[PDB]
């Protein structure tokens, strides 16, 4: 009952967080690259697909991918469509970091008040 | 300076439409997600819609879904809210607001001044503007009170300024009371040196936008007994 | 909707008091909470974001704290210009939701009103109506009693009152009372008087005029 239910709850809860963190880790990579190159970033369907098993150490076709915490988290977002863009993920529910709305498909690099920079900050705040 | 100048408000029949407008300047508008917030009379703040920087994404409160559309023009630096199928419950003040940081809609450092929306089948009525003339009956020692009664108008609001904005010190513009007639009335008053009455000109500038009323009324001493 | 329950809905405090506004979320929202001030007939201003980051230009007497579900806004040393309504706002998810608001009012010492009266304009009389205005200026507290008398005969159901929001420097109120009559009624009677009763006055103050000396 109570101790063991709690134990299972926490184990599951931890897997969820670990998955989400791993996703935000991939998203933070993309951003950091754009910042390093002084370039813009595309977070729409022209950016990377986050429902790629290879992003999480699984080969394509591996049947266990479908049973992964990553797939569990990603496929249950209201934005999931088989694919899932950065924007889809960030604006998708339910996840432990909530939702970002008013997201644009593209953030251009600009010398002053860098859009990509402002994107980086808000994602950074969510991935913490 | 950062500015968000709102417009497109006013009085509309139930079922009618309005297009709220908010003209942005002093920041790179295209990099800020924006929101619309409404505030019904005597109520708190309610989020209405969100739009992304580029305008390629929008969200809506469930009560306005389908009948309100948010949009933006990034070349002209304008934010829009198209409102259809309006109900009494939509009567409210609407604020546009910019995100602090811009990339998403989260928390809002700049808010436009409210746009008044009244939904009613009643007709517009412009105010009479009458002077509340300084006499000794409104002189208390060195201080004189004078004002303007802004009477019998609909809907809210009227704006009153004194000497075209020059005089702000001592001005009290009271909240409007809804008369039994169904029309509003308010006074704007100011206290001034009773020795200025002789020499200095006092003019209230009353604006009622729904009626296109723009009065400038000289208020002049009138010795009573 | 994540529901934000604010408490209390209002309070009165003296200048210098420490005051605490509470905001409870229907579910966890991590740190994604902000606070706004709204002075009457003005747009809101951002005070605090991320639970406890102070917005540039805001005095440090404002501080936010909380985690998850319970959030607090403290004003550590209340000032006269802190008269406002305060709202919390979550941004953990959409729809963005706001607390019901807390109206902060300010206790101060008694201040008596100055009382002014205005007879109706010639211009108005021409139109068939007559409004008489009685102004009470810069008083505390809000509670006041204005009575109209015509030829020394108490009026009833005959007039309407309006009251300003509290001043930002001295925390007083002003009040209008407006008596409305037809030109026909107005011209029957002679003596028009408002009698103001207020804590800051020892006996009532009466301002009045004779119709035909205007
Ligand atoms: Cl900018
Ligand atoms: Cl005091």
């Amino acid at each position: 009952r109570n101790l063991n239910a709690a134990r299972e709850l926490f184990l599951d809860e931890l897997k969820a967080l670990t998955a989400e963190l791993k996703v935000y880790s991939v998203i933070q990579s993309q951003i950091n690259a754009a910042l390093s190159a002084k370039q813009g970033i595309r977070i729409d369907a022209g950016g990377i697909d986050l429902v790629d098993p290879t992003l999480y150490g699984y080969a394509v076709g591996d049947p266990r991918w479908k049973d992964s915490p990553e797939y569990a988290l990603l496929s249950n977002l209201d934005t999931f469509s088989g694919k899932l863009s950065i924007k889809d993920f960030l604006s998708g529910s339910p996840k432990q970091s909530g939702e970002l709305k008013g997201l644009s498909d593209e953030y251009p690099f600009e010398k002053d008040n860098n859009p990509v920079g402002n994107f980086a900050t808000t994602v950074s705040d969510r991935s913490r | 300076q950062v500015q968000l100048l709102g417009s497109g408000g006013g009085l509309v029949q139930p079922g009618g439409s309005l297009r709220l407008s908010c003209a942005a300047s002093g920041f790179t508008f295209r990099n800020y997600a924006m929101i619309w917030v409404r505030q019904a009379p005597g109520k708190g703040l309610d989020w209405v819609s969100t739009i992304s920087g580029t305008g390629d994404s929008s969200d809506y409160a469930d009560s306005v879904r389908g009948r309100f559309t948010v949009s933006r023009d990034n070349s002209k630096n304008t934010l829009y809210l198209e409102m259809n199928s309006l109900r009494a419950e939509d009567t409210a003040v609407f604020y546009c607001a910019k995100d602090s940081r811009g990339a998403a809609a989260e928390f809002f450092d700049y808010w436009g001044q409210g746009i008044f929306v009244t939904v009613s089948s009643a007709s517009t009525k412009g105010p009479s503007v009458f002077p509340l003339a300084p006499s000794s009956k409104s002189t208390s020692g060195g201080t004189a009170a004078l004002g303007c009664l802004v009477k019998d108008y609909f809907p809210e609001p009227v704006t009153v300024s004194w000497n075209s904005g020059a005089l702000t010190s001592g001005v009290h513009t009271f909240p409007a009371v809804l008369q039994s007639s169904g029309l509003y009335s308010l006074s704007s008053v100011v206290t001034v040196p009773s020795s200025s009455l002789g020499t200095q000109t006092y003019i209230c500038n009353v604006n009622h936008k729904p009626s296109n009323t723009k009065v400038d009324k000289r208020v002049e001493p009138k010795s009573c007994d | 909707a994540i529901r934000m329950t604010q408490s209390p809905s209002s309070f009165s405090a003296s200048i210098g008091d420490r005051v605490t506004i509470t905001c409870r979320a229907s579910q966890g929202i991590s740190s994604y909470l902000a606070w706004y001030q709204q002075k009457p007939g003005k747009a809101p201003n951002l005070l605090i974001y991320a639970t406890s980051s102070l917005q540039s230009g805001v005095p440090s007497r404002f501080s936010g704290s909380g985690s998850g579900t319970d959030f607090t806004l403290t004003i550590t040393s209340l000032q006269s210009e802190d008269f406002a309504t305060y709202y919390c706002q979550q941004y953990y998810s959409h729809p963005l939701t706001f607390g019901g608001g807390t109206k902060v009012e300010i206790k101060r010492t008694v201040a008596a009103p100055s009382v002014f009266i205005f007879p109706p304009s010639d211009e108005q009389l021409k139109s068939g109506t007559a409004s008489v205005v009685c102004l009470l200026n810069n008083f505390y507290p809000r509670e006041a009693k204005v009575q109209w008398k015509v030829d020394n005969a108490l009026q009833s159901g005959n007039s309407q009152e309006s009251v300003t929001e509290q001043d930002s420097k001295d925390s007083t109120y002003s009040l209008s009372s407006t008596l409305t009559l037809s030109k026909a009624d107005y011209e029957k009677h002679k003596v028009y008087a408002c009698e103001v009763t207020h804590q800051g006055l020892s006996s009532p103050v009466t301002k009045s005029f004779n119709r035909g000396e205007c």
